[PDB]
């Protein structure tokens, strides 16, 4: 009523190793280094 | 910048000027001591907070004071 | 003073002669110490009748690369 | 430039350098001292960050339970938990081998899976849990319950629900309602839980959530409670031939009071914390009602402290004037948080490792290791906290006029007395505990052994035989047959308790000598140098002679520069700084020792720990040289086995604390000479002049670099020790 | 007039100085409009090893 | 006996090492003559550990389960059982030792300040004043005895305390 799949490592680990670690450090990034107007 | 601030136990005998590598201090004249004259500090936006004033003064705890504040690219002394 | 020292100690203090008489199976040895509080275990079985430190300083073979066989020379 | 980060200071938001990035990263959670702040918004803001941090911890609950519920194997394991081992999660890493993957699955499953060394399936399986589907539906009602704290962290920010000033600093209503509500309700319903659902789970039956409305917890039920035959709640309690997750020897009682621990679990009985959490819930409520609200018969927390200045002014004050800086000031109250939560961690290792309650503890020995270990440190870094933050209270918050003549001001008034009897005792503790070890050594080295100090702890001897260990031949108070304490207590509570502490197996009050005394004198040197540390750091905050205005620069500055003979690590951050080296020295003394008595306990020779304890060499050789023999061989050129992992990280440690090293020894200048050179060689590099900085690039500043250092030194510490420890344990009993 | 006579020694009484609570010596008291008139000397050196401070008259004691 | 041991005499563990150490030292003997100066300073060692056993076992000694002396400390059970000379007796020798040597270095320190350099004093020790006192204290602590009861042990409060409060 609640099992994930067997296929979830697979998909959820190089989800949240590679692609949430790249769009965090890239939106951090572009926030950084903005201007005040 | 930085503030620097001077305080009336001051004697008047113009070390802190002479050891300051950057002109921030002058002396003024004043009417509160032997020496007639007493150290200021017109120009803290070029300190860089090297502390040779606070080293050079001879009167105990000390009549010149040097807070640290927030840098610039003035007050790190960068050069390029 | 230190040459003299180490000369000295080869000539009073050591098994050099007995090394001379067989080179292996005799390790080089150049210090006794004092039978006090227990520090005597400190002088090893270094063969020839001799009780000592090991030296690893290796005097014993310069000597016998410059002549030297007795210990009155040293 | 004037960038957007970060909005909370202006200033730091200013300069074009790397500085600002550091900087603002380290003084986001300083609430004080941001642009505007007002006192209002400072409570709100602290208030909604609690919200945050309760959901965090919940979430992270209910993530272990929905890991061990899918990919353990807890629905195996309470069959049988003497054997197969515990499975924390499974792994999915592409850059495993063919041996390392047909290594690593153990413990029955079908993957790469690790063992689960937390203590969680003891947990689990003693409260009541038997099935995996229990696991899920709490990791759901936890993830839920992480959702609600979330949101309501969100809605007292909102300009309606926002609570005013002075519906803060209410102490009175504040302690009615945690006294009596949040420790006695609790308890009380823990109570609840026990007696409906982890007795009769351990009777053998499934009360669930359903049909626990048509169960009867016990036989009569509630005529007892409402008549006044309580002990009738109590009458043949569980056979000592009892089998744990069966009904077999099993008894009736509810509510009863034997000690000692079950004949075959080695913990305590399960009816023994039922009654304790039902009397300290009563306790609790009862406590509860003290203090003044909304209504009449309260107290005043002002009046109690106004009236307690002794006559004769032994005390100038007494405590006049201290609810006007309890109450006003955040550090203070954080201090005194800090205090009791590192000491009560201390006390929950220390019941722990000793008194076990969960079932079929004491037999998984890397779940006793990793527990206590895992405590102790935690209650280091707290306490260090605590008075880092008394530091902090004297140098923002403390006001002397409001404070003149009562207690705090006396302990400002002769304070070199403190710091120099705590130099004493530290320096003797010292000389002494040294010279012994260093007298020993020379003993053992030379041929003689018997010609060395071995003094017997004979006042914790005393001890332990007035707690009834009847080996030392003393014969009082519990030890002795014609005692009063003895008789009275001996138709009870007694005979459990006497059997559990005469027991040579389990870690009850372990046989102590000569080795236990040096490492508890080790223990005090510990202690008392931490102490003087962090106690002069906290007293010499407001000014030295060094400098007498130490107060106008706040908590965290760097230095006074070279005059007056220089002045290096002036600050009372610096004064921390170096306590914390002492806090992880000290903790790591006391777990060694804990380590080493218990491995020598477990394996069998007591006699190697008697003998080999009493001198250094002892240490060196016979604990960390020999039990990191199958730590190292988890993978040579031969092949790799299950702890090759710890014989990785067992050299990461040392990696991280190694770079430790390298922001402490050398300081600052020298790498901004290096630095100022590279952004020469950037700047003229044909084909490479065309990316630049967008803020210029600056070493670390002096105040900065200190905390990184330390950074390194402590996570390299505890992944090396974590290493060894899991690793020798579970590689000779695991 | 304004101050104690020379060769005197005298007692300290402001606490950011160097030597308070202990004894100098006063060389010359100042009788002009200067703010800090008592010139003393110490037997000891302070930190920055200077030996004389100037004081003011409510600040030492005749002891 | 005292927290559960046996004294040395009848100890089976202290015999054990006794002769566990001759075996070591007559092994060693063995390879020499038996007029050499190693043979000579091997029975010297042999004498002076069988001397060493037996003075551990005349001075009434306690051992554990290693065979090994376990010192008590403790006045009440030391003084009642007969160990006054493990910690008792050495405890006050060192403390009348040591309070010999402070009060000695003490008396000298006032003995310097009074004159017109006391650096050079300190720096350059006055031979005969530093002999004179190190005679002069052998009974230390009755003069101790009586600066306390004067009130001249003690500095007054003109200390100089840190500024400010
Ligand atoms: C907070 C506790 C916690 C922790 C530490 C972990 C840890 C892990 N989970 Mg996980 N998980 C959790 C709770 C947790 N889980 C919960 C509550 C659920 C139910 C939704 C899941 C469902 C889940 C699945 C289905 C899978 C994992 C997997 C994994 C492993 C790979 C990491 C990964 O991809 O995670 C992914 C984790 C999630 C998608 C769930 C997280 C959901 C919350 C809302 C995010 C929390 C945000 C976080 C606090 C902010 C930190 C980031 C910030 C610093 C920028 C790792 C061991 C993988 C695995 O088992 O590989 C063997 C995998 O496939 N998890
Ligand atoms: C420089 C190298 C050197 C070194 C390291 C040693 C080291 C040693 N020698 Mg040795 N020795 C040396 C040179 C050296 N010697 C030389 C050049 C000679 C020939 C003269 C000797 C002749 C010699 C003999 C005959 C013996 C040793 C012995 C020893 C050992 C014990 C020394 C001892 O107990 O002192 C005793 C301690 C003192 C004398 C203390 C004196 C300290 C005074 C009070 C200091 C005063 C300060 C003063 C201002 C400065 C000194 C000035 C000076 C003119 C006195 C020791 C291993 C003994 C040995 O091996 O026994 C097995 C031994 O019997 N030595
Ligand atoms: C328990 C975890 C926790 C919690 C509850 C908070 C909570 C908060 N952080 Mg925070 N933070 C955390 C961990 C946490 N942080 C960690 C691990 C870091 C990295 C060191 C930061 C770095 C950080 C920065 C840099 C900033 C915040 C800010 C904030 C505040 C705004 C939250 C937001 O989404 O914006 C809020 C009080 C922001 C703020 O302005 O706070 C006043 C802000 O600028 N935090
Ligand atoms: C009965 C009503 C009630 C209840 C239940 C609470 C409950 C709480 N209040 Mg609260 N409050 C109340 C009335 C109440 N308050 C009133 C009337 C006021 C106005 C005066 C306030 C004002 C107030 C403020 C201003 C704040 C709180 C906060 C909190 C939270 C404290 C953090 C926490 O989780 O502690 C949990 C503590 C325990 C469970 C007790 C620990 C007991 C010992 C130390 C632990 C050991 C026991 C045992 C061994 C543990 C077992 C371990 C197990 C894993 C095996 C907690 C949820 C704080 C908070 O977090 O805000 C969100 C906060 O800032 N309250
Ligand atoms: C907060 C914890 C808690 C909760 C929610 C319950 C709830 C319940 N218990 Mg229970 N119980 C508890 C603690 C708790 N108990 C403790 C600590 C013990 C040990 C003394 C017991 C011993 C116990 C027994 C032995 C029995 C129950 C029973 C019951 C059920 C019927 C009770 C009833 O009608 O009350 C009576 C109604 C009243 C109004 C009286 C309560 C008045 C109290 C004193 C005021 C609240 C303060 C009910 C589900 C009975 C049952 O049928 O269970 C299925 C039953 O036989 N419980
Ligand atoms: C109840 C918990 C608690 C709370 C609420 C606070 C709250 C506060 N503390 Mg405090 N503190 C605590 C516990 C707590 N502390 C403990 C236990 C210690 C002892 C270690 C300290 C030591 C301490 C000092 C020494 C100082 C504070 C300061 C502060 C204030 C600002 C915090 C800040 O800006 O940090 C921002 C936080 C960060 C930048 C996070 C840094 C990350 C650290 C270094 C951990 C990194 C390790 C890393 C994650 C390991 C990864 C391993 C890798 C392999 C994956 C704030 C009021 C400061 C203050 O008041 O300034 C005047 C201050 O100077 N505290
Ligand atoms: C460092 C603290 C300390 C501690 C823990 C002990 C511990 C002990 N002492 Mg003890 N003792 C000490 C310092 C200490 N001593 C010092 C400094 C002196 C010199 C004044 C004595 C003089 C002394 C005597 C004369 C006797 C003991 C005895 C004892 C034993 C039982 C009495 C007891 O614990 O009283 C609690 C102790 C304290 C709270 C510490 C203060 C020290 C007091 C003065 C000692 C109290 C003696 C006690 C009243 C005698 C009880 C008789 C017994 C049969 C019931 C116990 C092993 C008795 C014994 O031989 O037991 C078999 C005994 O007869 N002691
Ligand atoms: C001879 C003068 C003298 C006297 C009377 C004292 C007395 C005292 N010292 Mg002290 N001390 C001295 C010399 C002296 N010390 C020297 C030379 C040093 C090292 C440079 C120290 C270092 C020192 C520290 C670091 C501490 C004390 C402390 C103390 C107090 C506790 C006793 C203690 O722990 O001693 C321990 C003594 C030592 C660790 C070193 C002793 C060194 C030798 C043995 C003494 C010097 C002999 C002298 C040169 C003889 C000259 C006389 C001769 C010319 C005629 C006590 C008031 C402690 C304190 O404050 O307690 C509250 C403390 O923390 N002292
Ligand atoms: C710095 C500072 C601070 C802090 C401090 C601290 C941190 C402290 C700590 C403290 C502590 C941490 C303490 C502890 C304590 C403890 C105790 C005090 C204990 C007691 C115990 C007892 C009393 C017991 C008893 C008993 C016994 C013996 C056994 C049997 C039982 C009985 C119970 C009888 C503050 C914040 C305030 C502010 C100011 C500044
Ligand atoms: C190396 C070194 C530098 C130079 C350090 C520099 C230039 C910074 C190096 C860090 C690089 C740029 C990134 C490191 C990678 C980390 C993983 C970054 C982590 C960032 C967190 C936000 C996660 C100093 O400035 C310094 C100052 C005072 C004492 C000692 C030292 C010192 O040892
Ligand atoms: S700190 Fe340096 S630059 Fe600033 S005033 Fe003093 S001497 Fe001049
Ligand atoms: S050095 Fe000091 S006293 Fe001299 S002029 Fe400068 S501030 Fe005044």
């Amino acid at each position: 009523p609640f099992v994930p799949p067997s296929w979830a490592p697979s998909v959820f680990v190089p989800l949240t190793g590679l692609v949430l670690p790249a769009i965090a450090m890239a939106t951090l990034f572009v926030y950084i280094e903005k201007e005040a107007p | 910048a930085h503030i620097v601030k001077i305080y009336d136990t001051c004697i008047g005998c113009t070390q802190c000027v002479r050891a300051c590598p950057l002109d921030v201090l002058e002396m003024v004249p004043w009417d509160g001591c032997k020496a007639s004259q007493m150290a200021s500090a017109p120009r803290t936006e070029d300190c860089v907070g090297c502390k040779r004033c606070e080293t050079a003064c001879p009167t105990d705890f000390l009549s010149v004071r040097v807070y640290l504040g927030s840098e610039s690219t003035r007050s790190m002394g960068l050069s390029y | 003073i230190w040459l003299s020292g180490m000369y000295f100690h080869g000539a009073r203090f050591s098994n050099y002669e007995a090394w001379l008489s067989d080179p292996t199976h005799i390790k080089p040895s150049a210090q006794v110490v004092w039978p006090i509080v227990g520090q005597e275990i400190l002088n090893g079985d270094v063969g020839g009748g001799f009780q000592g430190i090991q030296i690893t300083s290796g005097f014993f073979q310069l000597w016998r690369a410059s002549g030297i066989t007795s210990e009155l020379q040293l | 430039a004037t960038k957007l980060f970060p909005k909370f200071s202006q200033g730091l938001a200013q300069d074009p350098t790397t500085r600002r990035i550091w900087y603002g990263l380290a003084m986001a959670h300083d609430f004080e001292s941001h642009d505007g702040m007002t006192e209002e918004n400072l409570y709100q803001k602290i208030f909604a960050s609690h919200f945050g941090q309760l959901s965090i911890i919940f979430l992270w609950t209910s993530g272990n339970l929905f890991h061990v519920a899918w990919q353990g194997n807890f629905e195996q394991w309470v069959t049988d938990p003497v054997h197969i081992r515990p499975i924390a999660h499974a792994i999915w890493d592409p850059h495993f081998g063919q041996p390392a993957v047909e290594a690593f699955t153990r413990g029955g499953a079908s993957g790469p899976v690790n063992i689960s060394t937390s203590g969680v399936y003891q947990w689990w399986y003693t409260i009541g849990m038997r099935t995996n589907q229990d696991l899920y539906v709490g990791s759901v009602f936890l993830a839920l319950v992480s959702a609600i704290f979330l949101f309501a962290g969100w809605l007292h920010l909102q300009p309606n629900f926002q609570p005013s000033l002075s519906w803060f600093k209410d102490a009175e209503s504040r302690l009615n309602h945690h006294l009596s509500g949040l420790f006695g309700v609790s308890s009380l319903a823990w109570t609840g839980h026990l007696v409906h659902v982890a007795i009769p789970e351990s009777r053998g039956q499934h009360v669930g959530w359903d049909n626990f409305l048509s169960v009867l917890p016990h036989p009569q039920g509630l005529t007892p409670f409402f008549t006044g035959n309580w002990a009738a709640y109590a009458q043949s309690p569980d056979t000592a031939s009892h089998v744990f997750g069966t009904a077999q020897g099993s008894g009736q009682a509810i509510l009863t009071f034997l000690g000692g621990f079950h004949p075959q679990t080695q913990s305590l009985w399960l009816t023994d914390m039922a009654h304790h959490h039902l009397a300290i819930a009563v306790i609790f409520i009862v406590a509860g009602h003290m203090y003044r609200t909304n209504f009449g018969i309260g107290h005043r927390m002002q009046a109690i402290l106004e009236a307690h200045t002794p006559p004769s002014g032994s005390l100038g004050a007494g405590h006049k004037g201290l609810f006007d800086t309890v109450n006003n000031s955040l550090h203070f109250q954080l201090g005194l948080a800090l205090a009791s939560v590192g000491t009560i961690t201390s006390l929950v290792a220390q019941h722990m490792y000793s008194l076990p309650p969960y079932a079929f503890q004491a037999i998984d020995f890397t779940t006793q290791a990793a527990l206590y270990t895992h405590h102790q440190y935690i209650a280091g870094f707290i306490m260090c906290g605590a008075f880092a933050h008394g530091a902090i209270f004297f140098i923002r918050d403390y006001d002397p006029e409001q404070n003149k003549g009562n207690v705090l001001a006396r302990m400002l008034d002769h304070k070199e007395a403190l710091i120099s009897h705590l130099s004493w005792v530290s320096l003797f503790l010292g000389f002494h505990t040294l010279g012994l070890y260093v007298h020993n050594d020379v003993m053992q080295a030379f041929g003689t052994p018997e010609k060395q100090i071995l003094i017997e702890p004979v006042f914790a001897q005393w001890i332990q035989a007035a707690h009834g260990k009847a080996l030392y031949g003393f014969d009082f108070l519990l030890s002795s047959k014609t005692s009063a304490a003895f008789a009275n207590g001996q138709s009870l509570w007694l005979p459990g308790w006497l059997d559990a502490i005469n027991n040579n197996q389990n870690s009850l009050f372990l046989t102590i000598g000569p080795g236990d005394f040096l490492v508890h004198h080790a223990i005090a040197l510990g202690l008392h140098t931490t102490t003087l540390i962090l106690v002069k750091g906290a007293l010499d905050a407001r000014g030295s002679k060094l400098m007498p205005d130490k107060k106008d620069f706040g908590y965290s500055f760097p230095c006074d520069g070279p005059g007056r003979g220089g002045t290096c690590d002036i600050s009372a951050y610096d004064a921390f700084y170096l306590a914390v080296f002492w806090m992880l020295n000290t903790i790591g003394w006391v777990t060694f020792y804990w380590h080493w008595k218990h491995l020598t306990l477990w394996q069998g020779n007591v006699a190697q720990f008697d003998e080999s304890s009493t001198y250094l060499m002892g240490w060196l050789r016979d604990y960390l040289w020999l039990n990191s023999s199958q730590l190292i061989n988890g993978y040579n050129p031969f092949g790799m086995n299950s702890l090759s992992v710890w014989a990785w990280t067992f050299l990461f440690g040392h990696l991280i604390y190694a770079t430790g090293f390298m922001f402490l020894i050398s300081w600052r200048g020298y790498w901004q000479e290096l630095i100022e050179t590279l952004v020469w060689a950037h700047e003229k590099t044909p084909l490479a002049n065309l990316v630049y900085w967008k803020d210029k690039p600056v070493a670390l500043s002096i105040v900065q670099a200190r905390l990184v250092g330390l950074a390194h030194f402590s996570v390299g510490y505890i992944f090396t020790y974590a290493a060894f420890l899991i690793a020798s344990t579970s590689g000779r009993f695991g | 007039e304004v101050g104690p006579k020379r060769g005197s020694l005298v007692k300290i009484l402001r606490p950011e100085s160097y030597w308070f609570n202990q004894v100098g010596k006063v060389v010359s008291v100042d009788q002009s409009g200067v703010r800090y008139p008592v010139v003393v000397r110490f037997e000891n050196q302070n930190y920055a090893g200077v030996t004389t401070n100037n004081y003011a008259l409510d600040e030492v004691v005749a002891a | 006996d005292i927290a559960g041991l046996t004294p040395c005499s009848e100890s089976k563990a202290y015999a054990k090492l006794e002769k566990k150490e001759l075996k070591t030292l007559e092994k060693r003997l063995k390879q020499y003559e038996a007029d050499s100066a190693p043979a000579v300073a091997l029975k010297a060692t042999m004498e002076r550990t069988k001397a060493r056993f037996a003075n551990y076992a005349k001075a009434g000694l306690l051992c554990g389960n290693d065979g090994l002396p376990h010192l008590i400390a403790d006045p009440g059970l030391a003084l009642k059982y007969g160990h006054a000379g493990e910690v008792f007796i050495p405890t006050f020798g060192f403390l009348y030792v040591a309070g010999y040597i402070g009060y000695v270095g003490r008396q000298y320190l006032i003995a310097v300040k009074g004159e017109a350099k006391p650096t050079d004093k300190e720096i350059i020790i006055d031979v005969p004043l530093a002999t004179k006192l190190a005679w002069q204290g052998a009974g230390w602590p009755l003069a101790a005895v009586q600066e306390l009861q004067r009130g001249t042990l003690l500095e007054k409060e003109e200390n100089i305390t840190v500024s400010p409060r």
